Order: structure tokens, then C-alpha cells, then sequence
């Protein structure tokens, strides 16, 4: 049977997975084993669900378009734990729903007890790394090959890689020269170390090309609405994003622009197999005073975020507030203002509006910070708090306005 | 218990490859495609052992103008980053007359490590010509060892930004020296 | 509003009940009034369900044929709480299955955790005194009132009343005594202390008269097999049983009939009420030999499952088994042979068959107990082992075969 | 832990009540509506004090053709329950006489109770008269005491079968002298 060869399938690519330590793709492929063996006996009339009640668990359940209860019994149980060792606590409920009123029918008390254990376990859990940051699901890259002489039918193709932990660009790319330098000879494999959409028509055909860029995943507005824990974020994601410096590579603020790019895989994570192939890509450039706006943006939201805290980061704080009105090394926020904000666009409503928020936040910074040095500091304080209000007074100046 | 924040702070000569590393290495960038930044210092999220740390790097100017100012970032550190190029010998200079001397003053039993930085222009023709024209070498590893003992330094490590070769095993044993 | 009256009294009753100790009947108030507030949010379009999803909980729910989501989810609470004190653990799930959605939805996930917490530990419970036998979820009593001067139209009325634990014949009487008689005096108060249906056509019409019997829960074998756990067959309960001794009082075998009293309650217990009209009744005569039969079978499942368990009991082991061979008081299973199995009605087919199990029974108690006596009992063991054998002659004689 | 089973033997004159006593709290029924039995002995579930108990109540031969095989059921008793009726004065007799002494040799530790029956007898005009014409009146309460903490038992107790008045105490302490 095709069922069975599936199954087959999937379950010894998830003693790889489990051998590799891939938890979240074995899970998967505990996820689809299961809802197959649940489509199938819901047709026999055995069961009454199928395919469906694990869509929520995954869309991907949708490219599964001997068997019996006490099988898909096991199989349930087998999911469950599989999401335990995931780190997925959230989505347990989801395959527990299943098979409660087969434990209460069969009057299985004990079993009924287990399983409310680990849901209780689960949530408990949920709260834990919601707060303590713990639950490191994993980062996500985009990784193409070149090279028809090596790679074959892979040239030129691209795909979503996912990678344990917090995997940095360092540690896959290395990772994929060990791998391929192995596979292709030493002195054959080159990494290509630009974001840029590459074309072969400037590629030496004598080697192997590997363009290994970071990303991360991408939601429109609906979607950050939809999805409101950093988990919904993490879970059924399809979209991916990485920014790109350019002019019309990287200069001076009146001339710096960026790229968006989003990628779309052809399944979402978690999936069956830790890397899928980009399905589509499209681009969005920014100007100079968009990049401005946007970066101005990301740092008040950064520093009320800090402010606006019960456990609250002193260091944290600090660093973020000291990097934004005590700048040695770069720029300054200034230098928006200053080729930005003199006498163009009047879209600076935009420009303005985030230099007032600003201001505002670096003092309510000053002022949450005022209250967490042992004087050792203080000195130190008062530098920053002396840079805080001079810079105060150079965009009230330029602004015409107060500050 | 929510995650611990590790104060870190960069100090080194101007032109080592300091903001180079800590940009590339918290952005998880290629030096060629950082988006730039008008904002200093940097937050990396790192994994030690089965737990995240928030790593929170300072950086620092290197030049005379800011001798005076540069130390008010000094309270609080947890460990320090001593950064000199392999490929300037000024830079080492510096990093036995200057720098290890200027933080071992202030912060005395702060924990520091020794940086060596742009190590991929060992392999660098022009560089190395540059280098020979004035009669020098680029610093190796074991020199460097050397260095770090007499200074005592907590270990010696060297990165490329450039090939990023290095570069995760640098803020590793940051984290593990400043516990 | 009517449903808001309706709350109003079933949330009094509630306290009322809660102060009296009576906390099955508390929370049957608990989820009249969820089911209420549930229906009426259903028809609103507020909530999915309504009074049927609390039907399973119990069918009274029927009766029932401001409000808002958040009102509805501090009442589920409520009767989650209400069901954990009245110890009908086995219960907690269908309200909560209710509130489940709803905590998701929120994304509360400590609460969903002290739900699934609860769950645990009721499911922990429930196998706990399933094997323990330490719930006791109530006795079951007819009272019945007889005296128009004092009880008025409470005169001939019927109920089934409900009480706690394990509250004896004896102890429901006095406390019927002690109320009765400190509301119409003292000499004024008489308990019939008898089974029959009794016509007023001989009651002193100076008196108060109250009579009280003991019944039990009542199933057919279609109900017997639906419930197949003790709790389920003390939960839902409606109909009610008890046996009186008559003759064509108490005689001789040869003569001893037995009337099986099936009572059916207005309402099923548990219930906003610790007492409830009697519906209807009727009744079952049984034969001598027909008692003879039914009263054997009843001591061989007894022995049975004694012997067969895991915890033999030593005791009741002894106890059953002495009175059932080393008879020194009573007649003596062999009256029932003696009497009816000499040389009538082919149905005796029955009345052999379990004296065959029965000799059966014994030697296998004997068996049991000859490896548990401390050997202080030994000789004890052999008289009854002696006995067990003397009539074990007794009946192959008399029934022409072996033993 | 699984249920407790305590084992209680009856022991008296015949014709006090023992029997009635023992069918009528165990099945929870007055004496004029027992279904008769065949069988010997009772199984009863008390509550004392949060717990469930399993009580389990032996019923003796009282009279002298007996007197050989009754004492087979003494080992393991955790409890005597010494049963004579309040108005039959020979009932009382015996406690002191035949039946405290029969028991108190085997099981010489073993605690035992002093049941006194048949209380309802005592406003009984017949019986009375009966006592009277030898010259008697019923056992009292506080002679029944007597008798009880001379020959050492734990406490007296006395119920009515038919009234059932001081049916449940009588069990209830019987549990709690066992324990
Ligand atoms: N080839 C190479 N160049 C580097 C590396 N790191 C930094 N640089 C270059 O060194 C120059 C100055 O570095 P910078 O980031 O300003 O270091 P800082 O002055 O100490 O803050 C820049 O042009 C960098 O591109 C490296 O690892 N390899
Ligand atoms: N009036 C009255 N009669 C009783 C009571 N208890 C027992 N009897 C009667 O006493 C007689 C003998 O009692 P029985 O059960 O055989 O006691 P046993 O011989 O010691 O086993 C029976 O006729 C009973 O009905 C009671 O509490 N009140």
C-alpha cells in the first residue's frame, strides 16, 4: 500500500531526524504518519476525523491527499511526545483532543491521567519560556548552489534552511564547506559572501558556489494580528526576510537605500525535512529617508520596550540608551537630521513625529536609569545625560521646536 | 529566572576590525552587506551550554580623543575584549602598553582576553609585501599565547569578520570568561 | 428575567446545600445554573452550546427548558469546583471540555494549566478509590408520610431521599424522630416500621406517622452493561430497589416468598434536592425455590470473588466461608437441598447448577485459606475443611452424584 | 492502601438478640422485615471518622452443645462484643460467669465490649410483670457499668434491634476498641 510506503518513509526519516537531533522534523513525521493512518480509517468509518484536525497543527498535512484504532492510538501518543521533546508544548492539546474520547469510552482512567499530566506539564512550560526566553526554536537561512559541474541538477537552485538553536552565519556557513569540501575536493568549494540575487554569468564554471544569507521569518500585518505570541511567530512559517544595503553597496545616510526581499517556500516549518526549496521571491526598496524613518523607528520602539518593563536590564539599558546619545564610533541619530531634517518630502511627519518620540524615550531612559547605578557609575550617568540633553538642543534646533 | 545580560566591552586600536566583528557576528552579516548604522554597540543572543545568554557589547572608540571618555563605560563590565590586527604590529603594541594597562587600572580583576583580528590578510599578498617592506610578519597564534600569559590574559583568540573563521569561538569564550 | 429568578434560587439552594455539607447537590445547582446561562449565551449566538452539552452531567438539565461570556466562564469554574467536592471526579472533564476553547482563544495558558492541573488529579483520584473504596457518594432511603392532622398535603406523599455516606437505617430514623418531634410534639410523632404498602384504612388518625426503607439503585441488564464502573452506577440514578418477605411475614424455606420493590423518582439523583417524589413503583413476587435459587447464586459470586482477587482479604474470606460450611446458627445452605432437591419444576436445572458452583466455591476458599492461616487457626481450618467435605456427601447424596 | 477488615466476634446467651442485632445493622433493616438466610456471619462498612472500615461480625452458638467448636473462631479476633439482655438477669449472669472468662483465657489481650440488648423491653408491661413475679427488675444502665470496669471491659453499650436506638453507637464503638 502507498499508505504503508509512506509510512514507511516517514518513519525512518524520523530516526534520522531523531538521530541528527532534529526533534521538530521527527515530530512532523510522527504528525503525517498519524494523519494518514487517521484519514484512512475515518473512510473506513473506524475513526472520525482525519487529515484535517492536524491541519492546525500543520498545513503541510494537505500533500497527504494493518491500520487500526489501537494503532492510531499509539501513533497519537507517539505525536504527543514527539511535540514534548520539540519544545512545541503548545500543540499537544491538538493531538490529546483526539484520542480523550477514545480513553474515556474505553473507561482508561490511568491513561486519562497521563496524558492531563503532560498537558498541564505543557502549559506549564508555555508560561515558563514565554518568560525565560529559553525555547530556542531555531534559525532559519537561505542557501543557493552553483555550479552544474558539482552540484548538477542542484545549480542554480535555492532553499530555506533550518538550523538548531540560535545556528549563526558563521557556523553554517563553515558548516557547508566541511560538508562539501568533503564531498568535492578541498580547493573546489567557494562561498559566495553577498546577498545579492547572483547571476552564473560571472561565476568560474570550475568551481562550486555556495551563497549561504541569513533570514528571518516574515508576516504582513494581518499575520502579526493573527499571530500574537512570539510561538505563532515561530510556528507554520512560510515567508522569510533579509535586508540589503545599496545605492543607486553601503554609503552615506542621503544616499542609503535597502532592499527587502521575501522568500516563500513551497511547504512551511516545521516540515518533514529541515530544508525546502524557495517557491517565489519578490523585492521592496527603501530611499534613504524611508531607511531613516524605519531605523528610527526600530530604536524608540526599542527603548520603551526596555523602559516600560517590570525586569528591568540595567546593562541592556544601558547599552541601547549609551549607543543612542553617547555615540563615539558611529554616525548619530544627528546625521538623519541634519541631511534630512533642514531647509525633501512631507512625508517627515513621518521623520519628525519619530525624532519628538525620540528624544522622549532616551529621557525616560535616562530618567529609569537614574534610579539603577551604585553611584559607581553616576558620573557616567550624567556624561550621558549631558550628551542626552546637548543633542536635545541641536534637533530643537534644526526643528525649530522644543525638547 | 529570567536571562542573564553579560556587560562586554570592545577596546583595541582604531582601524583593528573592532566594530567590523561586532556588527558581522550580532547581525549574522557579511561585513560586504551590513545595513549601516547610525547607533553604537551591539546585543547578541548566545548559546553557552544548554542556556541563551544576552551578550551586550560595548564599543569603544580607539583614538586619543576619547582617552578621557572612554573609561566612563569601564563600571559594571564582566569581561573585556582586547582587540589587535595580526597584520598590524602597532596594534600588539598597543595592546601591552596602552590597552591591557589602561583597563587593568580601573577594573582590576576584571577578566579580559586577547583579540587577534583581520587574520585572512595572513594569506594576503599586498599585505604581506607591506608587511616585509618595513622588515615585519603578521603576529602568529603562539606569539600571541605568549603575550596573553605575560599579560594575563585569560586566553588568546583570533577571528576573521571577513571569513567569519573564528568568529563564534571568540564570543563563546567571552561569555565564558566573564563567568 | 425568569432565568435570573431561577439563578437567584438555585444559587440560595446552592449555599444552603454547601452549609448543610450536601455538595453533590450543590453542584447540580452549579450547573443548572451554567446550563442556563449557557442557553440563553447559545441562542444569542454568544456561546456554541447550551443545556445539552450538560445533559451527560445529568439529565434533569431537561427542567430547564446579565449574562456574558466572562459570567458564563466564572460559573464553569464553579462547577468545576463544585464536582471536585462532591467527589464525582469522573464528571470535572465535560464542563471543562466546555471552557477549553475559550481559555485558547485567550491565549490563557495558566489557566489552562490549572484546568488541565484539576484534570490530573481527579483522574488520579477516580483510580485511587476505585481500588480504595473510600468514596462514599450516599445512602438511599424510601420515606414515606402518613397523617393529614399533622403533614397535610405532605400526607401519603413518597420520596426517595438521599443522604450522606454511609448513613444507616438507624440513623435516618432517629433524625426523623428528633425533627418531627420537635415540630409536632414529642407523643405525637410514630415510625411504621415496615415495608408494606400500608393503607391509611389502619392508622391512628392522632398521629403523625412516618415510614422509612432503605432501597438501593436499581438497573436491568441493558443498564448493568451501560454502567459498568461503580460510579456509574451512583450517578444518573432514578430507579430504586428493595426486598420484603412475605408468605402466601418470615417462614420456612419451603415457604418463603420474596416481593422486589422497583421505585422510579421524578428526577435522577444527584439533584437540586436531596429528596424527590416518588414517580411510580411497581413490584416482583418470588417463589421459595426461585429465593432459594437467587440467594445461592448470590453467596458462590460472593466466594468467587473473594478467592479470585489480588488483596484476598483473610477475613471476609473466613467470615463468608465459615457461614458457609461450619454453620452453627442459622439452618444451613443444606435446608435449600433438603427441601427442594429430593425425590417441584424443571427449573431446578438452575438450583443443581449453582450448588455444583457452590461446593466449587468452597473448596477453593478452603484452598485460598489453607495458605494463609498463621497456623494459630489451623485446627479451624480443618473443621471447616471437615465440614466443607461432611456435606459435601450430604448433596452428592441427595442429588446423586459427586462432590 | 486498600479498605481495613476488622474481624468482631459476638458472643452471649442465646436468646438475647445476637442474631437480630447483627442481621438488622447489617442489612439495614427492622427486625420484622429480614429476608431469612441460610448463611452465618455479617459484613458491615462503617464510618468512623473520615475512614471507611470493613467490619466483620462473627456470630456464636450461645448454648453448651457449642462450647467445644465455638472457641475455633477465636484466633484473630481484634474485638468481643459480650452481648446479655437487659431483662434477662441470667443473661447478665453469665457475662460474668461463663462468657468474659471463656474469652478473656484464649485471647487474653483482646479487648471486648459489654452489649447490653433488648432495651425497648424495659417499657414493656408484660415483661416487667415477668420480672417482678421472680423478683427482678431489668438491668440498669449504671449496674451494667459496674459489671463493665470490674471485669474489665472497655465500656458498656445497650441498643434496641427493634427500635434501633443505640444500634449505630454499639458498632461504632465496637470499631473503636479494635483500633
Ligand atoms: N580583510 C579584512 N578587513 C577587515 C576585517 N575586519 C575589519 N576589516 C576592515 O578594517 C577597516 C577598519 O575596521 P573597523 O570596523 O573600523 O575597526 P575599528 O576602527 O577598530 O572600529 C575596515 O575597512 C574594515 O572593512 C577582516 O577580518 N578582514
Ligand atoms: N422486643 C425485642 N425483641 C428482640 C430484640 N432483639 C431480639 N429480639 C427477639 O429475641 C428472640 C431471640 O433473638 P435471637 O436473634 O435468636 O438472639 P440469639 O439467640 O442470641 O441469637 C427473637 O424472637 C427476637 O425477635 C429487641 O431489641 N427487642
Amino acid at each position: 500500500s502507498t499508505p504503508e510506503l509512506r509510512k514507511t518513509w516517514l518513519d525512518s526519516m524520523a530516526r534520522i531526524h531523531v538521530k541528527n537531533g532534529d526533534l521538530s522534523e521527527a515530530a512532523m513525521c510522527y504528525v503525517h504518519v498519524t494523519a494518514l493512518v487517521a484519514e484512512y480509517l475515518t473512510r473506513k468509518g473506524v475513526f472520525r476525523q482525519g487529515c484535517t484536525a492536524f491541519r492546525v497543527i500543520t498545513p503541510n498535512i494537505d500533500e497527504e491527499a494493518h491500520f487500526n484504532e489501537d494503532v492510531l492510538m499509539e501513533l497519537l501518543e507517539q505525536c504527543a511526545d514527539g511535540l514534548w521533546k520539540a519544545e512545541r508544548y503548545e500543540l499537544i492539546a491538538d493531538i490529546y483532543k483526539l484520542i480523550i474520547p477514545i480513553y474515556e469510552k474505553r473507561r482508561d482512567f490511568e491513561r486519562l491521567a497521563h496524558l492531563y499530566d503532560t498537558l498541564h506539564r505543557a502549559y506549564s512550560k508555555v508560561t515558563e519560556v514565554m518568560h525565560s526566553g529559553r525555547r530556542l526554536l531555531g534559525t532559519y537561512f537561505r542557501v543557493a548552489f552553483f555550479g552544474q559541474g558539482f552540484f548538477e541538477d542542484e545549480d542554480g537552485k535555492e532553499y530555506i534552511y533550518k538550523e538548531p538553536k540560535l545556528t549563526p552565519l558563521s557556523e553554517i556557513s563553515q558548516r557547508l564547506l566541511k560538508l562539501y569540501s568533503d564531498k568535492f575536493g578541498s580547493e573546489n568549494v567557494k562561498m559566495i559572501q553577498d546577498s545579492g540575487k547572483v547571476n552564473p554569468k560571472d561565476l568560474d564554471s570550475k568551481y562550486a558556489y555556495i551563497q549561504v544569507t541569513h533570514v528571518i521569518p516574515f508576516f504582513d500585518e494581518k499575520e502579526l494580528q493573527e499571530r500574537k505570541t512570539e510561538f505563532e511567530r515561530s510556528h507554520n512559517i512560510r515567508r522569510f526576510m533579509f535586508e540589503m544595503p545599496f545605492t543607486q553597496r553601503q554609503g552615506g545616510v542621503e544616499e542609503q537605500c535597502k532592499r527587502r526581499t521575501i522568500l516563500t517556500a513551497i511547504h512551511c516549518f516545521p516540515y518533514v525535512k529541515k530544508r525546502i526549496p524557495v517557491m517565489y521571491q519578490h523585492h521592496t526598496d527603501l530611499n534613504p529617508i524611508e531607511v531613516a524613518i524605519d531605523e528610527m523607528s526600530k530604536k524608540v520602539a526599542e527603548l520603551r520596550q526596555l523602559c516600560s518593563s517590570a525586569e528591568v536590564d540595567m546593562i541592556k539599558l544601558q547599552l541601547k540608551l549609551q549607543g543612542s546619545v553617547s555615540v563615539q564610533v558611529n554616525a548619530g541619530p544627528l546625521a538623519y537630521a541634519r541631511a534630512f531634517l533642514d531647509d525633501p518630502d512631507n512625508k517627515v511627519k513621518l521623520l519628525k513625529e519619530v525624532f519628538r518620540q525620540f528624544v522622549e524615550a532616551c529621557g525616560q531612559a535616562l530618567a529609569v536609569n537614574e534610579r539603577l547605578i551604585k553611584e559607581d557609575q553616576l558620573e557616567y550617568q550624567e556624561e550621558m545625560k549631558a550628551n542626552y540633553r546637548e543633542m536635545a538642543k541641536e534637533l530643537s534646533e534644526i526643528m525649530h521646536e522644543q525638547l | 529566572s529570567h536571562m542573564q545580560t553579560i556587560k562586554c566591552v570592545v577596546v583595541g586600536d582604531g582601524a583593528v576590525g573592532k566594530t567590523c566583528l561586532l556588527i558581522s557576528y550580532t547581525t549574522n552579516k557579511f561585513p560586504s552587506e551590513y545595513v549601516p548604522t547610525v547607533f553604537d554597540n551591539y546585543a547578541v543572543t548566545v548559546m553557552i551550554g544548554g542556556e541563551p545568554y544576552t551578550l551586550g557589547l560595548f564599543d569603544t572608540a580607539g583614538q586619543e580623543d576619547y582617552d578621557r571618555l572612554r573609561p566612563l563605560s569601564y563600571p559594571q563590565t564582566d569581561v573585556f575584549l582586547v582587540c589587535f590586527s595580526v597584520v598590524s604590529p602597532s596594534s600588539f603594541e598597543n595592546v601591552k602598553e596602552k590597552w591591557v594597562p589602561e583597563i587593568t587600572h580601573h577594573c582590576p580583576k576584571t577578566p579580559f582576553l586577547l583579540v587577534g583580528t583581520q587574520i585572512d590578510l595572513r594569506d594576503d599578498p599586498s599585505t604581506i609585501e607591506k608587511l616585509a617592506k618595513n622588515k615585519q610578519k603578521p603576529i602568529t597564534p603562539e606569539t600571541a599565547e605568549k603575550l596573553a600569559r605575560d599579560l594575563k590574559a585569560v586566553k588568546y583568540v583570533e577571528c576573521s569578520a571577513l571569513t567569519q573563521k573564528g568568529l563564534k569561538n571568540v564570543f563563546d569564550e567571552a561569555i565564558l570568561a566573564a563567568l
